[PDB]
């Protein structure tokens, strides 16, 4: 499936974003009213 | 996991939500979800197109699409239901909030 | 028609706004930035 | 306003966000927005499909589509840009997040 190829394709970048969010901060966190 | 309904482990007016994020989109420790509220809490003046009504056991819930958010795994409880069959209506509620829809 | 939907929905949109302002926003709540 | 970039009037890692909510969906007091991060902060191992690089003047920014959130009108400051010319990329990024490829 094209979708599974994509996931594996962008797994490396998803990690870098995860690390980045932790470091910097999460926008959703500062902002969910429930 | 997409279209699954979980318990909200936090003290708030919401008790349930539904995961609406793609299963191909891996955000470690986070999922984008839509919160549910009892259908009688909102009048019929509320768009069923924007805020769909779903059923989970002995209760009807409105899907607060506009009040969606990403939540930490930490407040994500156990699966209580699966609304994958309402994929069309969920997809329509969301595509409409962002686009004309 | 996009205008009509907005006019049609004006009553309904405020009620969620109100319901959310009274009950509480799932948003100011879980957002981390 | 949809596709406008505004400032974030709050102590935060993010200083800018883009309004990505339909202009016909009026949620009194709130708009759904995607935060911006200095493009320099991320490598290009990170999907541009999901995280579009947009420019404000000569400076490049990454749209943290996944870190999106609705905000109060009260934390929304001055409009600093208009990105209506990236509606395609922006729309594809958002859809990638909910409905995969």
């Amino acid at each position: 499936l094209r979708a599974e190829r994509w996931k594996a394709e962008n797994q490396e970048g998803m990690a870098e974003v995860a690390r980045f969010i932790e470091m910097n901060g999460s926008f959703a966190d500062e902002n969910r009213d429930w | 996991m997409q279209f699954k309904v979980y318990t909200y482990k936090r003290e708030s007016r919401y008790r349930l939500f539904v995961d609406v994020q793609s299963d191909i989109i891996d955000t470690p420790g986070r999922r984008m979800v839509i919160p549910l509220a009892s259908a009688r809490l909102l009048s019929d003046k509320v768009s069923r197109e924007l805020y769909p009504v779903v059923h989970i056991g002995d209760e009807s819930w409105r899907m607060m699409t506009t009040d969606m958010a990403s939540v930490p795994v930490s407040v994500i409880g156990e699966e209580v239901a699966d609304l994958s069959h309402r994929e069309n209506d969920i997809k329509n509620a969301i595509n409409l909030m962002f686009w004309g829809i």
